[PDB]
């Protein structure tokens, strides 16, 4: 009762009929009363000569007054009575909840354009948190609807609150709501769908200064809250998923867990701590009877691992990410293929794994289902080389994807082809060799062999595929003389013996298809002039030309189409393509210039009974058999002993290819030397 | 199944005429 | 009975204990009795001299003979036999399933390996076709399992089908099905599927040789035997809807809908005249009870309308565009929401609709919920300025999307800000100036002034932002001296006083706020000390967030280069030219927090505007009168600000003015 | 509801001291 310090303020502030108080002088009042009793010291102070004004400023004509300004005032001073009468709590739970909702419309205010009074209601809340008197709102009957209300204010999109107060704002509702077991749903929906509805770095921009309240407020209770609010979270979850289900349209479910799991992979980026709350409904929505959830859940998962984070998923939550690996093996191969997906961008973010990836895609490359062995397979062309080199050790996995390439299903088999070959050129071009990668390169460097052992299966499609890709990875085009050679031979390297006989016999056929377009187009060019309409040749040699096209069409998957495309040409009777044409097959040409006339052969036919492209990939897969390429002036690179001694293993392949070129056509072979001597 | 090689060494890629 | 020509062949095909027939005696002589067979004339044949062997060729020790050969031979006589007999048909509905499965076993060889007789399995399917024999299959009491047999031989992916064929195999399938009132659903989503399964565009690389026997095959049913094929197609969306809803899965539907939609999207466009079998089922989609199945509709039409086609949609399926333009009053924001995310890519792909859209989005840009009005404005933000002025034209628009800046909501308010600034400099830097677009101009040309207004709404979050804004897009620093000014001018162009006023006021700011910023330091290098407190306090007074300055400085300072470039950036008198390096590399090392703080901070500290540009300001040509009488707008403030210069020359004036 | 512009032309950005 006794104290040091006292109010020195004694002033009316109640307006009544027989005396009345200007609003002005009120104002004034007021002011003067909230300073002072900011001013006042909690214990020591006399606190009985101040009943007066307790039971005054509480009544409803100053609570709802016109003048905001009184309101305002009136609520610090509120602020300040509820802070030193406490913690004896001086008003009834009536007069509180009338006082706190002012408070809250004075907090509502706070967020418009200031009416004059902004820093009074900044003293409000920050004091209010301070001295923790916020937190009386909590106990009250009408606390729950006191609650959502408070948060609705300050999520309120059509408020401008300044970025000074957010720390406080996240304080307020950081307090209020430590004091609450069950929260409102609303109030959860209202906290969580900020991750949500906002996304940073979504605009590329100059300052991005933009910044949002709800957001870091949002953080804010998620960080410095974590620990009350994860027990909300994991409520938010299974109370949204339960309305979701109950719900008369069947069709929501998995549209909510699809947020849910948004939701959840912002938390992990943002307070992956709190993904704690609702990791277990993932790990059981592994193993849910329902396929689709599954997959969600995978992919889930499968975002989570590719994220950045402070925290690290496999080492805090092992005990899914097995649940994770473990989908490898799930009935539904849709679940397979979706695990399957997530690899590359896995692989590409994180050495963290390289056992149990190595351990799962061993299955997944031998799986029943072709889409995930396509998925499987489609790693080693999205992920860069390097990445694969790196992270993917097992031995299982290239033999696996090698071993595809001679399997019956078509659509794996050609992309394992394509795949395996711009791998072994790319897995060439920028990986070297030591003592310890080389355990492994036994199974790159027989990739030609495997490819050129396609040949003996006879198939046209295959053929003209190894064809294709031989030429288009493996033994390049260019860019120099030298080089071609010194891979050709590291091509030639790692052979069996089907291998060369096939790659000798691709080269005995070149000659033969030489001699047969030559005279093709030494036969197409009789409809340059008249020579024989029914005269020298014209009843006999319009069906050795005929009858001749069909021989190199017999070697084609689509003959009536190789047919038809040369017929056209003849149609064309154009001398420049022939002359070109004729120039890529005549052997012997220094291997530069058959490159020009090539290339400008193949562009000149593009864009001019169907579509010339056909023509283009027809003549261009015909003319990889036709021309000579690996047959030329590398005979000129390989005749320059490019070691005195040492490198046998490259001094035997010399051989077995000179050996041979001299053998299938002379007529270029014993020239060079010549000009040598 | 798995394809198998349907030549032999000595005709492949053969072609006649 | 009586014709001219007569079966020249009568050795007998069956083995029996008294004579036996070796197995290659039989092949060469059911060779024999095929190419005879295979040279007879269809009308003009005794036919009597024949029953000898179609009796004989139904013997299981025919039909189901160990040799490939044996089976080959009996299949190419047997489909000769159908043909000559024809339209008699003298076999029973069993012995015609037992040669039809037979067929069916070469049609499966004939996608194998090689066997030896590729040859006459091609001739099999060939003239299977070509006599039209196959459709015997489809009147027989197994037939939709025939059926289904037969699809799964050919959409089989272990089965390698040379090209040459699949004109043929569309051709099959095609008449085969043709005869179906019923077709097993197995076999549409076996037809189906295969647009979705197999897309010719994730396929190229390298040379394009890749082919596939189901897709061209789907696409000859599709187009060949579209008139047959539609009809289906109806019965294929109904029948797995009907399929997925009863699934007891109850989240499977909307899965398989959007698939559908898929398949609808791959169709329109590859054969976009079979849309008509199910664009029915879409317009009813897009006024279905629940929003989610119009939401998806509603995407889909949005997805339709993007994409190359020999057909065009808006004159086709009217009816439904109409229905899908119908959506800007959906009750559901979503599906609003929706529509509205589809046009940026529409625009820059059609210019065949601005009626509507220019109708719509005028109903867009007021819509109550701010979703849908931020991601209307997003249109000007990402659909290049030269398809804007073009493709929108409505007043409506424009006056929305400027309105839209100064709206109670946040989201709305800054995506606005920037987006008018990002396109008032695109907007100039780009599109020139017409007879009629000039009245959108005077719009677009009260962009400035309505962004210098806002400061006066006094936010510190605006303020910032519009600081931003400013100097990113219309005053930026790039790239010289010379140009600068000479746009500088037609952003100051079109003023209201106000405008004058605060560019004024934000300038003479900048020397007491480059006053403190100096003094900073210059007090950091320690009665003043209690000052430096002060200063330090009030420099950050203009931020949304001071605690986060206050912070700043201090870590900075924490340190005790940049202090020179910071003095350079602030000292006032700069050349522009340096102002951009120093400017630059401290932004760019700060970077990698801070970085967001220190640069407001000096786009309101620093000489930007009123710098070296002034002797570029001076100098004139005499000339345009537009610029002349701003230029003194100008310099006479900036006479105002700093009096240092023009002291001179204006007090001789004075003189002389007195003088007179 | 819009937002009001709601000040004068003479304080605008101004800082005292």
């Amino acid at each position: 009762k006794g104290a040091v310090t006292k109010l020195k303020f004694n002033s009316p502030i109640i307006s009544t009929s027989d005396q009345l108080i200007s609003t002005n002088e009120l104002l004034d009042r007021l002011k003067a009363l909230h300073e002072e009793l900011a001013s006042l010291d909690q214990d020591n102070t006399d606190l009985t000569g101040l009943d007066k004004y307790r039971d005054a400023l509480v009544s409803r004509k100053l609570l709802k007054h016109k003048d905001v300004g009184i309101r305002a005032f009136t609520a610090c001073c509120l602020s300040d009575i509820l802070r030193l009468y406490a913690p004896d709590a001086p008003y009834t739970d009536a007069q509180l909840t009338d006082i706190f909702k002012l408070v809250l419309s004075q907090f509502e205010q706070l967020g418009d354009q200031e009416n004059g009074y902004h820093i009074q209601q900044t003293y409000l809340i920050t004091k209010l948190l301070e001295y923790r008197s916020i937190v009386l709102l909590a106990d009250l009957p009408s606390s729950n609807n006191l609650l959502i209300e408070l948060f609705h204010i300050f999520y309120d999109p059509n408020k401008s609150f300044p970025a000074r107060l957010f720390n406080v704002i996240g304080g307020i509702l950081g307090e209020v709501i430590s004091e609450f077991d069950s929260v409102p749903l609303e109030v959860l929906r209202l906290i969580f769908n900020k991750f949500l509805t906002y996304n940073p770095n979504e605009i590329p921009e100059g300052l991005n200064v933009t910044s949002d309240c709800g957001y870091e407020v949002s953080l804010i209770l998620c960080d410095t809250y974590s620990n009350r609010m994860s027990r909300h979270l994991t409520k938010y979850y299974s109370e949204i998923i339960h309305e979701a289900t109950n719900d008369d349209n069947n069709s929501r479910l998995l549209t909510v867990v699809v947020k849910l799991h948004k939701l959840v992979l912002r938390l992990w980026e943002t307070v992956p701590e709190l993904i704690n709350a609702v990791i277990g409904f993932i790990y059981h929505e592994l193993s849910s009877e329902n396929e689709l959830f599954r997959k969600e859940a995978t992919k889930l998962i499968g975002q989570i691992l590719t994220s950045y984070s402070d925290l690290n998923f496999v080492s805090t939550h092992s005990d899914t990410f097995k649940a994770w690996i473990s989908k490898i093996a799930d009935i539904s191969p849709d679940v397979r293929v979706e695990w399957t997906e997530s690899i590359p961008q896995i692989i590409a973010t994180r050495e963290d794994i390289s056992k149990e990836l190595n351990q799962a895609l061993a299955k997944t490359f031998i799986d029943s289902d072709p889409r995930v062995r396509r998925t499987s397979v489609m790693i080693f062309n999205k992920v860069p080389v390097t990445e694969i080199w790196k992270n993917i050790t097992n031995k299982a996995i290239y033999t696996s994807l090698l071993h595809l390439a001679r399997e019956k299903h078509k659509e794996v088999r050609e992309l394992c082809i394509n795949t395996m070959a711009k791998f072994y050129s790319n897995s060439l071009n920028e990986i070297e060799r030591t003592y310890q990668n080389k355990e492994i390169w036994e199974i790159i460097d027989t990739i030609p062999s495997t490819l050129y052992n396609l040949y003996y299966i006879n198939d046209l499609n295959i053929n003209e595929q190894v064809d294709s890709v031989i030429f288009e990875y493996l033994l390049p085009f260019e860019p120099d003389n030298d080089k071609r050679v010194h891979r050709l031979l590291t091509v030639l390297s790692h052979f069996d013996k089907k291998a060369f006989t096939s790659f000798f016999a691709f080269n005995a056929r070149q000659i033969k298809i030489s001699f047969a377009i030559s005279k093709y187009i030494d036969f197409s060019k009789f409809l340059n002039n008249q020579e024989s309409m029914s005269s020298s040749q014209g009843p006999i040699v319009m069906n050795k030309y005929n009858q001749t096209l069909q021989w190199l069409a017999s070697g084609l998957s689509d003959s009536t189409k190789a047919i038809d495309a040369l017929e056209t040409i003849k149609q064309f009777n154009d001398e420049r393509i022939f002359y070109l044409l004729n120039a890529c097959v005549t052997n012997d040409i220094p291997f530069l210039t058959f490159k020009n006339c090539y290339n400008e052969l193949v562009s000149k036919l593009q864009t001019p009974s169907i579509m010339p492209r056909d023509i283009a990939k027809v003549i261009q897969i015909l003319l990889f058999r036709a021309s000579p390429i690996i047959y030329n002036v590398s005979n000129i690179s390989v005749l320059l002993n490019l070691s005195n001694n040492s490198d046998a293993k490259q001094l035997d392949l010399k051989r077995r290819i000179l050996d041979d070129i001299s053998k299938v056509n002379p007529t270029l072979f014993k020239d060079q030397i010549r000009t040598l001597k | 199944l798995m394809l198998e090689d349907a030549v032999t060494e000595r005709e492949v890629l053969v072609t006649p005429g």
